C-alpha cells in the first residue's frame, strides 16, 4: 500500500504545522484545563442560560482559531474572497467539533473546549447543542480507538475545510483539487501509519461524514437556541458564521 | 454581510 510522495509530505508539514500553530493551548491543554461546575448546565424546570453564556463566550475564540488555520493553508489563500468566507462557514462547526471529540477524557467523560474548559455530555447537552451534544460525545468515544495524531487530524481538518459543494462556490473544481490532494496525503500517510484496525481508511472516511452530520445540524439548533435568546445574546463571530 | 469574518481575512 502506497506511502506519501515527496509534494506529499511537503504538504503534510504545511498542514501539521498550521494545525499545531492554531491549536488552543497546544501540548498543555490538559493542564490548562478547567472543569466547569456541575450546577452550572442541569436540565432546565430548555436552554440553561448560564452554561449558554459560558459557551457563548468561547465560541468567538474557538472559530478565529479555525480562521487562523485556513489563513496558514496556501491553497486556502489562493481562493477569492467569498469563496474563503463560504468555505469557513461550512466547515468551522465541523472543525471545532473534530478539535473537541479529540480531546476526549474517557476519566471524566469531558471534552476540552478552548484548550481550558472541560464540559460533560450533559452540560453540553443542557447549554445548547442538545442532541448534537451526544452525537460529538459519540463521537469522541469511538476516536479514542484510532490514535489521530497531530499529522491525522490537520488532514481531516483541510478535508472539510475543502469543501466543493457549499452552496455559492465559484471555483468548485478549484476546491476539488484541492480536496483530491489532502485526500491523497491522508490516506498515504495511514499507509505508511499502518493502524492496528481494519479498513482503517474507510472507517475515517465514515467520521469525514459523522462530522458533516454534525456541521449539517446547525441550523435545526441554531434555531433550537434562537427559541429563547434573543440575537443580541449571541456573539457577533458566531453569528456570522452559522447564518 | 459578513463584516468581522472578512475582517479577520485580511
Ligand atoms: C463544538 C464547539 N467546540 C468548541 C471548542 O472549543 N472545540 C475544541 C477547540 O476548538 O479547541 C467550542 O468552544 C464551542 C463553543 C460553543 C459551542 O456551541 C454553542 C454556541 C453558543 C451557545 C451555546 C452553544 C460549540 C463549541
Amino acid at each position: 500500500k502506497p506511502e506519501p510522495t515527496d509534494e506529499e509530505w511537503e504538504l503534510i508539514k504545511t498542514v501539521t504545522e498550521a494545525h499545531v500553530a492554531t491549536n488552543a493551548q497546544g501540548s498543555h491543554w490538559k493542564q490548562k484545563r478547567k472543569f466547569l461546575p456541575e450546577d452550572i448546565g442541569q436540565a432546565p424546570i430548555k436552554v440553561d442560560l448560564e452554561a449558554f453564556s459560558h459557551f457563548t463566550k468561547i465560541i468567538t475564540p474557538a472559530i478565529t482559531r479555525v480562521v487562523d488555520f485556513a489563513k496558514k493553508l496556501p491553497m486556502f489563500c489562493e481562493l477569492p474572497c467569498e469563496d474563503q468566507i463560504i468555505l469557513l462557514k461550512g466547515c468551522c462547526m465541523e472543525i471545532m467539533s473534530l478539535r473537541a471529540a479529540v480531546r476526549y477524557d474517557p476519566e471524566s467523560e469531558t471534552l476540552t473546549l478552548n484548550g481550558e474548559m472541560a464540559v460533560t455530555r450533559g452540560q453540553l447537552k443542557n447549554g445548547g447543542l442538545g442532541v448534537v451534544s451526544d452525537a460529538i460525545f459519540d463521537l469522541g468515544m469511538s476516536l479514542s480507538s484510532f490514535n489521530l495524531d497531530d499529522t491525522e487530524v490537520a488532514l481531516l481538518q483541510a478535508v472539510l475545510l475543502m469543501s466543493s459543494d457549499r452552496p455559492g462556490l465559484a471555483c468548485v473544481e478549484r476546491i476539488e483539487k484541492y480536496q483530491d490532494s489532502f485526500l491523497l496525503a491522508f490516506e498515504h500517510y495511514i499507509n505508511y501509519r499502518k493502524h492496528h484496525v481494519t479498513h482503517f481508511w474507510p472507517k475515517l472516511l465514515m467520521k469525514v461524514t459523522d462530522l458533516r452530520m454534525i456541521g449539517a445540524c446547525h441550523a435545526s439548533h441554531f434555531l433550537h437556541m434562537k427559541v429563547e435568546c434573543p440575537t443580541e445574546l449571541f456573539p457577533p463571530l458566531f453569528l456570522e458564521v452559522f447564518e | 454581510e459578513n463584516a468581522l469574518l472578512r475582517y479577520l481575512l485580511d
